[PDB]
């Protein structure tokens, strides 16, 4: 059971990261495409890449 | 409207005599270091230039937004080259205002980068397509200028040109007064052929 | 035989990733520098670093 549990806890992890900014100015990158043109969103999308 | 490209190819640049010329409103070189720009051979450096009033001269730049910068001249994101700007006054100083001068005031689809804005022709501002009269909703792009030594000196005509070389594509055939030396073989030594460095 | 291609597959794409940009403005340290002022060449050169 702990080889379940470890699994599924370090993929709920892997999935639950994806919410987060990294200093960006929002975690979708649908909404910073929708919101800004390239020549100022790749510093936002160069953000959340790494 | 209509900038021209003048082609420089198979020659020797330089930059000394670009510094003490005239004291230019501006000479920034994107992606380039003006004070080395006698090291390195370009490859087939470009040379567009024209003249735009002088308080717009910051729509000069990769990446801003302008009548300028959106309906007349698109810099492309990786603009790689200088661009020299000089108030011209004293050669432009049209008492009665030279209107000889034409750019865009709306255009349908905005200018990728580097892209002759050739379509001067009769446009359509709004609804009501008017087949060329000029009325209402349909306002005319081409616009002169207020260049007269009267007009304010934020506003005065500048003559501006952009040097725009783009670099390691071709063998490289623009470096400057370098002067060669004899090649030597079988020692760890630092070489430089055009432009590709290293030991 | 797997030891010997896992070690040569390592070795070809730690040294294949020294041709990448990784953001800056080129991938040759020594163009970066004959080509920009220190000052400035600092940004692109730590880009390359990290």
């Amino acid at each position: 059971q702990d080889v379940v549990n470890q699994n599924a806890q370090a993929l709920n992890t892997l999935v639950k990261q994806l919410s987060s900014n990294f200093g960006a100015i929002s975690s979708v990158l649908n909404d910073i495409l929708s919101r800004l043109d390239p020549p100022e969103a790749e510093v936002q999308i160069d953000r959340l890449i790494t | 409207y209509a900038w021209n490209r003048k082609r420089i190819s198979n020659c020797v640049a330089d930059y000394s005599v670009l510094y003490n010329s005239a004291s230019f409103s501006t000479f920034k070189c994107y992606g380039v270091s003006p004070t080395k720009l006698n090291d390195l051979c370009f490859t087939n450096v470009y040379a567009d230039s024209f003249v735009i009033r002088g308080d717009e001269v910051r729509q000069i730049a990769p990446g801003q937004t302008g009548k300028i910068a959106d309906y007349n001249y698109k810099l492309p994101d990786d603009f790689t080259g200088c661009v020299i700007a000089w108030n011209s006054n004293n050669l432009d100083s049209k008492v009665g205002g030279n209107y000889n001068y034409l750019y865009r005031l709306f255009r349908k689809s905005n200018l990728k980068p580097f892209e002759r804005d050739i379509s001067t022709e009769i446009y359509q501002a709004g609804s009501t397509p008017c087949n060329g009269v000029e009325g209402f909703n349909c306002y005319f792009p081409l616009q002169s200028y207020g260049f007269q030594p009267t007009n304010g000196v934020g506003y005065q005509p500048y003559r501006v040109v952009v040097l725009s070389f783009e670099l390691l594509h071709a063998p490289a055939t623009v470096c400057g007064p370098k002067k060669s030396t004899n090649l030597v073989k079988n020692k760890c030594v630092n070489f430089n052929f055009n432009g590709l460095t290293g030991t």
